RNA sequence: AGAUGGUAAGGGCCCACGGUGGAUGCCUCGGCACCCGAGCCGAUGAAGGACGUGGCUACCUGCGAUAAGCCAGGGGGAGCCGGUAGCGGGCGUGGAUCCCUGGAUGUCCGAAUGGGGGAACCCGGCCGGCGGGAACGCCGGUCACCGCGCGCGCGGGGGGAACCUGGGGAACUGAAACAUCUCAGUACCCAGAGGAGAGGAAAGAGAAAUCGACUCCCUGAGUAGCGGCGAGCGA
RNA sequence: CUGUUGGGAAGCAGCGCCAGAGAGGGUGAAAGCCCCGUAGGCGAAAGGUGGGGGGAUAGGUGAGGGUACCCGAGUACCCCGUGGUUCGUGGAGCCAUGGGGGAAUCUGGGCGGACCACCGCCUAAGGCUAAGUACUCCGGGUGACCGAUAGCGCACCAGUACCGUGAGGGAAAGGUGAAAAGAACCCCGGGAGGGGAGUGAAAUAGAGCCUGAAACCGUGGGCUUACAAGCAGUCACGGCCCCGCAGGGGUUGUGGCGUGCCUAUUGAAGCAUGAGCCGGCGACUCACGGUCGUGGGCGAGCUUAAGCCGUUGAGGCGGAGGCGUAGGGAAACCGAGUCCGAACAGGGCGCAAGCGGGCCGCGGCCCGCAAAGUCCGCGGCCGUGGACCCGAAACCGGGC
RNA sequence: GCUGGGGCUAGGAGUGAAAAGCUAACCGAGCCCGGAGAUAGCUGGUUCUCCCCGAAAUGACUUUAGGGUCAGCCUCAGGCG
RNA sequence: GGAUGACCCCAGGCGGUAGGGGAGCGUUCCCGAUGCCGAUGAAGGCCGACCCGCGAGGGCGGCUGGAGGUAAGGGAAGUGC
RNA sequence: ACCCGGUGAAAUUGAACUGGCCGUGAAGAUGCGGCCUACCCGUGGCAGGACGAAAAGACCCCGUGGAGCUUUACUGCAGCC
């Protein structure tokens, strides 16, 4: 396998579009713009402007709380985890080693949920949903709840 | 600061090329400016002189015309062959050119 | 440079877990006597806006 | 790749471990010698991988040698030269690279 | 009866050869970009100039009435008296040209500063010299203004591609109109700093029984929020 | 080094050699070994630097008890007017301060987003402080940078010529050859120019100089043309010239046919736009985000950023962080559910995982294959920037 | 009255026996440089070759009406059959 | 049919602006390159009635030209008037 | 003005091998159709035509273009109270 061997597999590199250039290639003289108005000049956001009618999104109402200076409240929250996600832990399970493991992101206090068996696990959590909580006092799982 | 040369006027040197390729001859002159050197009886060439005082009946005039002096090389007075210049620092201790084969002095 | 969230959207739509985008009916913000109890009853539900709407809305919040 | 640029190279008995270097002490016929007698007769191109300073010295200036440390180690100049050739010592770093 | 050919003033097409012109290729004393290094100069008169300066010298370079140069130290080792040949003359291994360092000289203008002034001109005071030298003129020194100190000292003044801080500070434009908003504390003007500048040892952060100067980078984060809750702005 | 072809060798051939140097450039062409170099190494009396080494000096250092002396004033603080911050008057603090009022010295004061109370934080109204940072006139190094319409405006005696009263504007213009060997002398000529001679490997390399395209102008040759009607061509046949020896090439007499190109348009040969002709320059890009697609890597996971180390076209480390693994709700919250509701109706928005094949006494659970996802490459499109290129009338700032 | 010389007044400003006259050969706001590649829903221009398909000039709304957003119609990829 | 782009047979489609898509050509530059072509002649230029390709183009030959050029396969754009 | 000697511009210019009528065509044809007419090339003259040249219509409208001006349009500011 010597350097004139190295090549990209069929559609792994692909000529690029390039238009105005000649009648034969497609996508010559208007180049793919039709003719005239904006849009065809150089230069308006076709995702919210409409054309001076009153938005589709602008009528649309505002809901619940946007917050307002100082902005956000600093309060404790919680990410689920759920027992099936459980499943590849022996012995102890804290938040700690939830994370480092990539299933607690950080910063997120630990709240076990329902969806797949419980593991006779201890599982040290700030919070458990209610089934969750059964579930594990029930396949002999011992629920640490800290604070 | 200077141009480097490797021979001199007027230590006898060979031709190593071009159509005096093996003609052997004694620097007339060296032209740093040029980086080229003068030798005896070698690159010739006829000049045509405008009919002058000095000169009169003009005609033609003949002249040695410089040679680059890559093309050239240095004979070694001890060996009598041409060589590539060495520097041996004496005692004195001033600094002389040696033949590369010999260490025969170049001066 | 990136993107900026639309806030006008942000604040009066949200995307849903399978990608539609859903927002307040119009309808009631006031003008609501002699209005049946039907109509307000069913404008105070979340809806589901029409699928060429949805994308645009959709592009306005590159990050949620 | 070093793992897949390595193991062609391998696949094609050019490459060559070593476990060190006769009498190579710096001078570049020093290195042609032991090459000679190890199948190295520049008819192929090598990638001469070792942390042995003195021995890249003294392949560093021929043309059909390339020279590198093995924390230099890289898929290209495995794959612009013929034969890969290796110290025990660049071997082990370079396992050590893939883990 | 009848029909058909040559003739070219000139023109047309083609072929050949030229003229014109300067494309194309090749070239590169030049430029661009990034990185690194380096980073102030100035009243001991800068930056930038004027005028001069060569045996013969239009320009350029170098130099300053000692004028392509003067004195010394260091480099260096055969050539040299710039780009320049030539006229016409010289120097160099008792080491020249050339390069580095220091020093000397450095007209007149220029912050310009004795005074004046239309920059490179003009005119003075005081002290010393020159000439026959009183009148005259030339040479040398010296003489602005402001801020500090106790008349005397010390500083300042101007310049510098960007970069920096501060004092001021737009509009086009965007909002598919526009006035709040935006462009933007941007452009620009001004003052100051310097090789950087600013900032800098908490009357800080803000929720952790926490952190521990300032700057700067990544992230936080287009998050929190801000907003004719528009365009957009944005910790 | 030698031969060899050549104007010239470094080409080709023979036999050698150096290499910590085979980076590059010169030499008459194509050279490791001829030249300048290159790897590796050495170097300053003088001046500058000196953030590294050392030396010195300034300067610096405790505990309890008591006293309540001091702890930065037109300040803090409050009100009025503003500015800064993400904060546009907003519930508007905090920081700065033009106006008015105007304290206290630790049982003092400021702050933690109006205010209050707790609990905490910090000590305003004096100043200095390296480094990490920015820039690039200047030096150097390197380019999937340019190569004289390019690249700086300037490769060249260019911020010049020239233009403008001025601020200011601002060009064009590079190449003989290896070497000037720059063409003595003669001949026509007042010169310019040219013919010989001469130099040169080459002189349509001769200085108005490498290559020497096209428009354009001539000369000579072939075919053709003075009863002919035209977007100039095409088809056919014929004649004449040419190359050759069932075929080609050139031309064109006659016959048929036939409304330029572009643009803009319902519609153009159009008497609608643009274009004298030729040459050169000229317009869908890049960055960061986004969204599909796609080639790969890995997959309940995937990926690093800035940095650090290494390299001097070698890569490695760095898990901070981001995206994914759960949603629903304005939110508290709850969570495979959740919101509305009195509901244990109803409804909105969510939730179900692959395909195997086998061992074993039905899947126990392996094992492979595939995939959520994500990371990089690629491409299409979108956002933000001048965003395909060229063009206003104008607005604003500072100068003249 | 005309005139030489020396002076002063300028850009929303000067000057004006008034014409929006003059302010360096075009003044309803000088020139130059800069912001600046202002903006231009307008006009023009958009450069190689072959192959497949192939529209629209409608509707709703629109300080819209020679411009746009969505719908209709074109095309490509995947899936359904 | 064969066994996956290898060709053969048979049938059908193949006007086309905006426009979508697909396959190519050529220009500069990088890897390939301490290589290969090159003075017994590079690039570039002028010819051609010859060869290959549907075509863009690519060869081959002659003249000029006198020092460069740059493959198979890939990479990147100041890419075709 | 014209002729001979000397010096010698210009806007314009798709390319031209550039006739009449009657038709026709984007509605006013040297260029289409049919007839008519007409050997080739100039020199001086005239202005009917080449919708002749020149000036991207000044009128007209269009642009969510611009500018000057006005007011009991809006909103501000200088100024005055």
């Amino acid at each position: 396998m010597k350097l004139s061997d190295l090549r990209p597999n069929p559609g792994a590199n692909k000529r690029r579009k390039r238009v105005g250039r000649g009648p034969g290639s497609g996508h010559g003289k208007t180049a793919t713009r039709g003719h005239k108005g904006q849009k065809s000049r150089s230069g308006k956001d076709p995702r919210r402007f409409e054309g001076g009618r009153s938005t589709t999104l602008m009528r649309l109402p505002k809901r619940g709380m946007q917050g307002q200076v100082p902005g956000e409240i600093k309060r404790p929250r919680y990410q689920g985890v759920n027992l099936k996600d459980l499943a590849r832990f022996e012995g102890e399970v804290t938040p700690e080693l939830l994370v480092r493991a990539g299933l607690l992101k950080k910063g997120y206090r630990l709240k076990i949920l329902g969806e797949g068996e419980a593991k006779p696990l201890k599982v040290v959590a700030h919070a458990f949903s209610k089934s969750a909580l059964e579930k594990l006092k029930a396949a002999g799982g011992e629920p640490v709840l800290l604070e | 600061m200077r141009v480097k040369m490797h021979v001199k006027k007027g230590d006898t040197v060979l031709v190593a090329s071009g159509k005096y390729k093996g003609r052997v001859g004694k620097v007339k002159e060296v032209l740093p400016k040029k980086y080229a050197v003068i030798v005896e009886g070698v690159n010739i060439v006829k000049k045509a002189v405008r009919v002058s005082p000095k000169y009169p009946q003009g005609g033609f005039i003949e002249k040695e015309a410089p040679l680059h002096a890559s093309k050239v090389r240095p004979i070694c007075p001890a060996c009598g062959k041409p060589t590539r210049v060495r520097k041996k620092f004496l005692e004195n201790g001033k600094k002389i050119r040696v033949c590369a084969k010999c260490g025969g002095a170049l001066d | 440079p990136k993107m900026k969230t639309h806030k006008g959207a942000k604040k009066r739509v949200k995307i849903t877990a399978s990608g539609k985008v859903v927002a307040m009916k119009t309808g009631k913000r006031h003008l609501n006597w002699q209005k049946s109890g039907k109509e307000i009853r069913q404008k105070g539900r979340k809806f589901v806006l029409a699928k060429p709407e949805a994308e645009r809305i959709k592009l306005l919040l590159p990050y949620e | 790749g070093l793992a897949m640029a390595v193991a062609d190279r391998a696949r094609e008995g050019k490459l060559l471990l070593v476990e060190a270097f006769a009498g190579v002490n710096g001078k570049t016929k020093e290195f042609l010698a032991w090459a000679k007698e190890a199948g190295l007769d520049g008819s192929e191109s090598v990638l001469l991988v070792t942390g042995n300073e003195l021995v890249r010295r003294a392949a560093r200036n021929l043309p059909w040698v390339v020279t590198l440390a093995p924390e230099g180690l890289n898929v290209y100049d495995i794959v612009r030269t013929e034969r890969l050739v290796m110290d025990l010592d660049a071997w082990e770093v370079f396992q050590n690279r893939i883990g």
